[PDB]
């Protein structure tokens, strides 16, 4: 009789940590500070920096840089930090 | 998310 021996051979893909690029945080400094007041918001203090992801429009969801919460802001409570003057 | 008309501005 024939014989015959298995032995199959296993593969995969997958890329490394392949260069990284498109950068995207817009961080705003708190002006003052706020204790979630409405549902639907994160709590911060004047002078924490979050690191924004959304603005829909003058709240935006960015993620406190103390405790890397994440909840909506309000806009007129912060101040890019790259806009802060003199 | 633009729900309420911003926060009441405090003093300092």
């Amino acid at each position: 009789g024939p014989l015959g021996s298995p032995g199959p051979n296993s593969h995969n893909s997958n890329t490394p940590g392949i260069r990284e690029a498109g950068s995207e945080d817009i961080i705003v400094v708190a002006l003052y500070d706020y204790e979630a007041i409405h549902h639907e918001d994160l709590s911060f203090q004047k002078g924490d920096q979050m690191v924004v992801l959304e603005e829909s429009g003058e709240w935006w969801k960015a993620r406190s840089l103390a405790t890397r919460k994440e909840g909506y802001i309000p806009s007129n409570y912060v101040a890019r930090v790259d806009s802060l003057e003199t | 998310h633009s729900k309420y008309p911003l926060p009441p501005l405090p003093s300092l």
